DNA sequence: CCGAGGTCATTGACCTCG
DNA sequence: CCGAGGTCAATGACCTCG
């Protein structure tokens, strides 16, 4: 029942680990768009709800430690039919 | 200073309390537009700089409880 | 029945203005 | 500076498919 980054109510695995909405989607985002944070303070934010919308950095250097993969997000796989829709 | 309704961080007093850039947009939409809220358990909701999302209609009275009112009401554009 | 892959209203950082 | 206003990318709730 916990997220795994930010210790928010989990609402299942998002690719191949236990978080919460939020972190779900902004994995998502952060791998689709290959981004890179940087941080402000010190890289090295503790996670919280509160914080975890604070350090961009932080809170994705902990979605991938606790197990989340960017190979699950979007892989080359089928359905890869939807870029055939015009 | 300290936001009186989440512990965040105040930038000065926003519609008669100090309060988090977080706090005063809630509070202005929610007069602004005139929203009611629902609420899951009580009024008990807790609330601070983490929790302050769970639920808006505790939000908007805690607002109340410290401060603002009408104030905000500054008509659309002016 | 989960979960991948989105959609879109709400949030709140950061500005202008008197 | 302060306290109104406003902007809008990001966030996260909810939704639809596979
Ligand atoms: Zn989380
Ligand atoms: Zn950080
Ligand atoms: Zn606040
Ligand atoms: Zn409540």
């Amino acid at each position: 029942e916990l997220c795994l980054v930010c210790g928010d109510r989990a609402s299942g695995y998002h690719y191949n680990a236990l978080t919460c909405e939020g972190c779900k989607g902004f994995f998502r985002r952060s791998v689709t768009k290959s981004a890179v944070y940087c941080c402000k303070f010190g890289r090295a934010c503790e996670m919280d709800m509160y914080m975890r919308r604070k350090c961009q950095e932080c809170r994705l250097k902990k979605c991938l430690a606790v197990g989340m993969r960017p190979e699950c997000v979007v892989p080359e796989n089928q359905c890869a039919m939807k870029r055939r829709e015009k | 200073h300290i936001c009186a309704i989440c512990g965040d961080r105040s930038s000065g007093k926003h519609y008669g309390v100090y309060s988090c850039e977080g706090c005063k947009g809630f509070f202005k939409r929610t007069v602004r537009k005139d929203l009611t809220y629902t609420c899951r358990d009580n009024k008990d909701c807790l609330i601070d700089k983490r929790q302050r999302n769970r639920c808006q209609y505790c939000r908007y009275q805690k607002c109340l409880a410290m401060g603002m009112k009408r104030e905000a009401v500054q008509a659309a554009a002016a």
